[PDB]
Order: structure tokens, then C-alpha cells, then sequence
């Protein structure tokens, strides 16, 4: 008699592991900048003026 | 008057705009800061 035949091949190996996704895109959003602090006080007012002088008591006599 | 292009002012009643200061992002690195619009109160790094 003749000899028997070869075997069939095996299949085709396994695909490699699907990759994970990407980042969650961006941390926290815009952080509010520092404050524009400070607003000074107003200078005090000026002083007042003085009163006027007193008159001259113009009277001596009639001398008769 | 509006502050000039590279100058800024924050306090309301002020007598002179102050030039934008170079932002320091670490040790010994100074990036020039320049405002975008004419009358402005904040300085951006003027490379971006």
C-alpha cells in the first residue's frame, strides 16, 4: 500500500489586546485670577477762616 | 486716558500707568508680559 497524508495546518494565532482609551481631557477649567485689592480713604477737609476784626470805639468828648 | 498698550492700571483713581512686569515661571526665567487691548488692567505673557 501507499503511505498516509500530512495533517492540516493550525489556525491563525490571536489578535493582540485592544488598547485603552485616551485621557478625560483637561483638568479643572480656568482658575479665577487673584483679586484687585485695596481702595484707599479720602483726605480730611481744610479748616475754616477767621472772623473779622472789631470796630474802633470812636468817642472822646464834646469839650463844652 | 486709557492706559497705553503695554501698560496697565488696577486701582481706580490713579495718576500713572505701570509697565507690565516680566512673569517669572520658575528659577531665573523671565518672560516679557504685554497686554492685548489698549485700556487694560492685566498683563498676559506676550508670547501667546
Amino acid at each position: 500500500p501507499p503511505p498516509p497524508p500530512p495533517p492540516p495546518p493550525p489556525p491563525g494565532t490571536p489578535d493582540q489586546p485592544a488598547a485603552p482609551a485616551a485621557p478625560a481631557a483637561p483638568a479643572a477649567p480656568a482658575a479665577p485670577p487673584p483679586a484687585l485689592p485695596g481702595a484707599p480713604p479720602p483726605p480730611p477737609p481744610p479748616p475754616p477762616p477767621p472772623p473779622p476784626g472789631v470796630p474802633p470805639a470812636a468817642a472822646a468828648a464834646a469839650a463844652a | 486716558y486709557k492706559c497705553p498698550y503695554d501698560f496697565f492700571a488696577d486701582r481706580p483713581g490713579v495718576r500713572q500707568c505701570t509697565a507690565c512686569p516680566p512673569l517669572d515661571l520658575g528659577g531665573g526665567n523671565l518672560v516679557e508680559q504685554c497686554t492685548e487691548d489698549l485700556g487694560s488692567q492685566r498683563c498676559k505673557p506676550c508670547s501667546l
